[PDB]
RNA sequence: GCGGUGCGCCGCGACCGGCUCCGGGACGGCUGGGAAGGCCCCGGCGGGGAAGGUGGCCCGGGGGCCCCGGGUGUUACAGCC
RNA sequence: GCCACUUUUGGUAAGCAGAACUGGCGCUGCGGGAUGAACCGAACGCCGGGUUAAGGCGCCCGAUGCCGACGCUCAUCAGACC
RNA sequence: GCGCCGGAGCCUCGGUUGGCCUCGGAUAGCCGGUCCCCCGCCGGGGUCCGGUGCGGAGAGCCCUUCGUCCCGGGAAACGGGGCGGCCGGAAAGGGGGCCGCCCUCUCGCCCGUCACGCACCGCACGUUCGUGGGGAACCUGGCGCUAAACCAUUCGUAGACGAC
């Protein structure tokens, strides 16, 4: 898996084949996160191979669809339970992000794991993403934004658009 | 009674690192520095104007020393508004970093 | 994390009047005026209240090694106001074993000649950095009192004479000689 | 048709990167007051780097070895030469185009010196990273003429202060004159205001 | 493999281009650093070597084994006639060093010094400074001179006065006199140029410059000994007798 | 000392991006570097916006940090921002920039023929003020 | 005049075809027969909930009725689910 | 004959010696790996236009002069691509 | 026969196609005024007033080339062009400001009126900086100048030979 672009959330379901001992198997369902439905169906068979006795050939996809975010204009907190493999032994984690959409916070999760722990998206194994209300949050870097009267300036506005004036005579300003 | 050509500099040939292709000049035009902005100059007659020792003709006038190698501006190059030109005879590398005039007259405006 | 805001204020007494010129702060009061130039520390310095009673130093978007510097400005300004309205006085005692350490004070408090230390003939001339006056005290056997405005100058001029009286090539645990700083403190008590 | 660049506040190789390409494209570039160039990283790393460059020396005959130039002008000239293809004729023509001075000499004190925002210390460093002045590094590594440069600079900053007060009082006379003549220029002014030149 | 027995290195690398000197008279590479709290004085002079001699003196250094005894000492007599000052040179401190500003010569330059400007005094017509010394006996020339003295008073930093030997008074073969810039160290530049242009064109003896029992430095080229080999020059150890191609 | 503060209910001119050239009203603060935003009286749809593309101005209109686009529109045209911005000397020089960019050929000629005499009159008035200052001195 | 062939040399334009790199419009399908959002709470009726707690109330201080904190609590002279 | 993925024998080990499978080099240019028999891409008549692969885009040096996105990182021995 | 200033044309090397004549500098802060106020050899600062995504803006400023002809309006008048003195410059020195004369114009600029100028018949190196840098010979005048170097000889402080 490559965490290309922003991720999308795919609700994907599947079942074993109709076989003469149990002609209608149960149907299993995952929230998975993937750039498109092809790699989504591949991640589905990866996790269902990890969990059940079910493979690409002894089973079938049933409905691979998208979960659209259900309130993209309300900033929310997300608690994300992870399982990643380091250079030496795998570890269970809990991280918290703050975003408009669920797949946006999971995109931010993969990029934060790759930034801090060098964990790559084949090693990172999601298990539980939940929208968390503003008091169940454990992390200070999220809890510092829970302020109705939040207030801060933008102190050192480093000059972007450097090469449009390339040979200027103004010294640039950064107090705005 | 003033300038009717934009200023451009023959930066190099169209090249790779271990190969150059002399059939295509790279022109850097003053003032345009993005592919969003290079669109005006596509198809313009460009010219490398140079003097020489012995006199040659000059149409609509009398012979003098100055000479040209005409061309045209084919396609953008890069993202910094660099452009590609093709001249009807390939430019000498004498011309590296010397002023190619790039005209206005094949107008599409 | 990048913490959104961290600030501390500095209460200012009535006999003094700080004034900040941009980021360098200028404290004037009873004894003398002294400045310090905070242009290396990248914070904001509000001067609030009328009578200008409080100095607020705040830092926005600061990580750990920079929020360390948000109350060290408070400590420098507290020591600054203390040295203006009260001044500083380090009394440092002259400890010897056999050879008595003879200290004379030349240029009315500004050069210190230390003699007979460990029986050495090399006399030591130590110059106080400006604003500090050394003085031999009274009613006490072996003291040197260092008067001044600010502690960096005072304690630096103390550390110079303490490291000047030093034992070389012998056992520093037996040969406990030298002038050592005993009593940091204040000129006028509050 | 000559770019007079200033040198104060610019990163060394990050100014030299723009200067190298701008000279290969055919300009004549004069980078002036090169002792005010600063380098990133702290001063002790930067002078250990230059002292390593000093000890890199041809063993059998150091006259033929690397000429470790000590003045800031020729330190910056050496790094532009490192970024130019100087074994060949076009790179040597580029180094012939580049002129580089210490302080601001009197062909260029009277001219208005430019800046490069892309290569400047308050733009391309975090404000808590330590830096290192190339003039002070050159003086610590053996440049003889820091003090005479600094005294000539306080002389030219006095004389530039004189010029600036004259330019200020001319600008104030211009605004009092425009206030005194708005009654018979406000027809000409009004069509420069409708085309966005005075609003 | 290494060197078995360590031993210090023959010769000095500090004096390394061991070539013939490019100049006959020794040049002062550095005059003493001035301070304006002195009176104005000259920081060099120029004498000629004559020979060697004993002395006997009673040494007063207390504590030594030769305290109040009488050593003998090799001395060197440098015959040192009074040099005649002829010009002044001014110098402006630049960020590329210290360039010369305006050399100013006097009116009457003696033929001792005039011989220095010619590789051949016989064949010439002895024409030096003839167009120049018409700048002293007319008003336009004199105030052009006062213009460049006023420019030297305000743009120069180091002032070096020109002085030549006085070769008639010497028993040598030659007549062509040695010219030299001597740095005037002393007070401010106005005092320095006033001293220098007042003592322009006239003499200065040794006793104006040095005093008795004053440590000085001596500059000069050595005694030439020709093209010589490493034993004779670098004092390497002679290889033993049995050596085939020379020892 | 800072005098423009990111908070709930400032309007910010936008530098670049999709919606360059418009005011928005900052609603909430999502990250260190991103903010939920809405310009409801200028057609900027309710969305997130990074801080690096928005230049915050001196207009603070109050509304709660989770209020809908209806209430942001209400507070906007209750304060009547869109005329205060058009009278602000920020946007006057923005539209002046836009005018001399929008300038045609013929009126570039008309501007040139105007400003030539519009500089001639100031230039001889300035030199007669110089000689009037010299006559004041003498 | 028509048909063929070519101009001494240097150039230009026009349309037609092929191959391409782009750019501007416009129309429709599918989805959770899209998710949200827009306008008719200060969409309609009644019922709840709590906070990143608005009014108000108290405490504290900066002031000249505003602001700033801290507490209480459930629409109030803001809103949210 | 030699090299390389993986399997493997002796040897502490080796740019050592000895095997299996397949692909290479030798017989082979070209773009990239700065440099290079074997690595990555790719195999070739002579050309014009377009487009890619592997690898890149501060400057040498074609290409980021994107108002690129999120973090970690201070090294008085930083780090920087099979 | 050489330097200097006071015309025709000829070889050759070529690049170029309007100028920007200047504060210092800060970057969690700047810029510009008044100075009411205090001292110093106009400046230094407090204080107030304006700007601050910079508008006293390099996203900028100046110049703006078709030419002439009539007359009219606005603009100028105290202005334009054309000879002697005062100084200001050293880091690698400024074709700069200022006092008068005797001249001569309402011409220069902005709006109009009036016609005219190979209108070279759609076609490319045009338009400059340009009296460009260098090289020979034709120039008409004037004030100025009419030297050294090297060899050879000698020296011996120097020396393989040159060199010194
Ligand atoms: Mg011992
Ligand atoms: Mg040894
Ligand atoms: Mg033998
Ligand atoms: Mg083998
Ligand atoms: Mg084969
Ligand atoms: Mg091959
Ligand atoms: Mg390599
Ligand atoms: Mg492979
Ligand atoms: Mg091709
Ligand atoms: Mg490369
Ligand atoms: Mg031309």
């Amino acid at each position: 898996m490559k965490a290309s672009g922003t991720l999308r959330e795919y609700k994907v379901v599947g079942r074993c084949l109709p076989t003469p001992k149990c002609r209608t198997p149960p149907l299993y369902r995952m929230r998975i996160f993937a750039p498109n439905h092809v790699v989504a169906k591949s991640r589905f068979w990866y996790f269902v191979s990890q969990l059940k006795k079910m493979k690409k050939s002894s089973g079938e996809i049933v409905y691979c669809g998208q979960v659209f975010e259900k309130s993209p204009l309300r900033v929310k907190n997300f608690g994300i339970w992870l399982r990643y493999d380091s250079r030496s032994g795998t570890h269970n984690m809990y991280r918290e992000y703050r975003d408009l959409t669920t797949a946006g916070a999971v995109t931010q999760c993969y990029r934060d794991m790759g930034a801090r722990h060098r964990a790559r998206a084949h090693s990172i194994q999601i298990m539980k993403v939940e929208e968390i209300a503003a008091s169940k949050c454990r992390r200070p870097a999220v809890k510092q934004f829970h302020d109705s009267k939040i207030k801060f300036p933008l102190p050192h506005r480093v000059l972007r658009r450097q090469h449009k004036p390339r040979f200027t005579t103004k010294r640039p300003n950064t107090f705005f | 009674s003033g300038r009717l050509w934009c200023k451009a500099i023959f930066a190099g040939y169209k090249r790779g690192l271990r190969n150059q292709r002399e059939h295509t000049a790279l022109l850097k035009i003053e003032g345009v520095y993005a592919r969003d902005e290079t669109e005006f100059y596509l198809g313009k007659r460009c010219a490398y104007v140079y003097k020489a020792k012995n006199n040659t003709v000059t149409p609509g006038g009398k012979p003098n020393k100055t000479r040209v190698i005409w061309g045209k501006v084919t396609r953008a190059h890069g993202n910094s508004g660099m452009v590609r030109a093709k001249f009807r005879s390939n430019l000498p590398a004498k011309a590296i970093g010397h002023r190619i005039r790039v005209m206005l007259y094949p107008s599409r405006i | 994390m990048k913490t959104i805001l961290s600030n501390q204020t500095v209460d200012i007494p009535e006999n003094v009047d700080i004034s900040l010129k941009g980021r360098t702060v200028i404290v004037k009061g009873p004894r003398g005026t002294l400045r310090r130039d905070f242009n290396h520390i990248n914070v904001e310095l509000s001067l609030l209240g009328k009578k200008k009673k409080r100095l607020r130093v705040d830092k926005w978007w600061g990580n750990r090694k920079e929020l360390a510097t948000v109350r060290t400005i408070c400590s420098h300004v507290q020591n600054m106001i203390k040295g203006v309205t009260l001044g500083f006085r380090y009394k440092m005692r002259s400890v010897y074993a056999h050879f008595p350490i003879n200290v004379v004070i030349q240029e009315n408090g500004s050069l210190v000649e230390i003699r007979n230390f460990l029986g050495e003939k090399y006399i030591r001339r130590v110059r106080m950095r400006p604003g500090v006056a050394c003085s031999v005290s009274q009613a006490q056997k072996d003291e040197l009192v260092l008067e001044g405005n600010d502690i960096e100058l005072v304690s630096n001029s103390a550390a110079l004479i303490q490291q000047a009286t030093t034992v070389k090539n012998k056992d520093i645990r037996k040969f406990l000689d030298g002038i050592y700083v005993s009593e940091k403190g204040t000129v006028q008590q509050a | 048709q000559v770019l007079v660049l200033d040198g104060r506040g610019h990163l060394l190789g990050r100014l030299a990167a723009i200067v190298a390409k701008q000279v290969l494209l055919g300009r004549k570039v004069v980078v002036v007051r090169c002792e005010g160039i600063n380098i990133s990283g702290n001063f002790y790393r930067n002078k250990l780097k230059y002292l390593a460059f000093l000890r890199k020396r041809m063993n059998t005959n150091p006259s033929r070895g690397p000429y470790h130039f000590r003045a800031p002008s020729r330190i910056f000239w050496r790094t532009v030469r490192g970024m130019l293809p100087h074994k060949t004729k076009r790179g040597q023509a580029a180094l012939d185009r580049l002129k580089v001075f210490d302080g601001i000499p009197p062909p260029y004190d009277k001219k208005k010196r430019m800046v490069v925002p892309a290569a400047l210390k308050v733009v391309r460093l975090k404000p808590t990273r330590k830096f290192a002045y190339l003039g002070r590094l050159a003086h610590e590594v053996g440049w003889k003429y820091q003090a005479v440069t600094a005294t000539l600079e306080e002389k030219r900053k006095e004389k530039a202060k004189i010029h600036y007060r004259k330019k200020k009082q001319l600008m104030r006379l211009r605004k009092q004159a425009e206030k005194n003549v708005e009654k018979k220029i406000s027809k000409f002014t009004d069509v420069l205001k409708t085309h966005g030149l005075l609003v | 493999s290494h060197r078995k027995f360590s031993a210090p290195r023959h010769g000095s690398l500090g004096f390394l281009p061991r070539k013939r000197s490019s100049r006959h008279r020794g040049k002062v590479k550095s005059f003493p650093k001035d301070d304006p709290s002195k009176p104005v004085h000259l920081t060099a002079f120029l004498g000629y070597k004559a020979g060697m001699t004993h002395i006997v003196r009673e040494v007063d250094r207390p504590g030594s084994k030769v305290n109040k005894k009488e050593v003998v000492e090799a001395v060197t007599i440098v015959e040192t006639p009074p040099m005649v000052v002829v010009g002044i040179v001014g110098y402006v401190e630049t960020p590329r060093g210290l360039r010369t500003f305006k050399t100013v010569f006097a009116e009457h330059i003696s033929d001792e010094c005039k011989r220095r400007f010619y590789k051949n005094w016989h064949k010439s017509k002895k024409k030096a400074f003839t167009k120049y010394c018409k700048k002293w006996q007319d008003d336009a020339g004199k105030r052009q001179l006062d213009k460049d003295f006023s420019s030297m008073k305000k743009y120069c930093q180091v002032i070096r006065v020109l002085a030549h030997t006085q070769m008639r008074l010497l028993p040598l073969r030659q007549k062509k006199a040695h010219l030299m810039e001597i740095q005037v160290n002393g007070g401010t530049v106005a005092e320095k140029l006033d001293w220098a242009r007042e003592r322009l064109e006239q003499q200065v003896p040794v006793s104006q410059v040095f005093g008795q029992d004053e440590m000085i430095d001596v500059i000069g080229v050595t005694k030439g000994k020709g093209y010589k080999g490493v034993t004779s020059r670098w004092h390497t150890k002679k290889l033993p007798r049995k050596t085939h191609r020379g020892l | 000392v800072f005098r423009r503060f990111v908070e709930v209910g400032r309007v910010a001119y936008v530098s670049f991006g999709p919606h360059a050239g418009k005011l928005v009203a900052i609603v909430d603060v999502i990250d260190q570097n991103r903010a939920l935003v809405d310009g409801p009286c200028t057609r900027v749809r309710r969305q997130a916006m990074p801080f690096k593309c928005m230049q915050l101005t001196d207009f603070i209109l109050k509304f709660p940090h989770s209020a809908r686009q209806k209430y942001v529109r209400k507070a906007w045209e209750k304060a009547d921002i869109n005329t205060k911005w058009a009278a602000t000397r920020w946007a006057k020089k923005i539209e002046a920039r836009e005018r001399k960019a929008k300038m045609t050929d013929f009126d570039r000629y008309k501007v040139m023929k105007a400003k030539k005499m519009r500089n001639r009159i100031i230039k001889n008035e300035v030199k007669k003020l110089q000689r009037a200052a010299l006559l004041k001195a003498s």
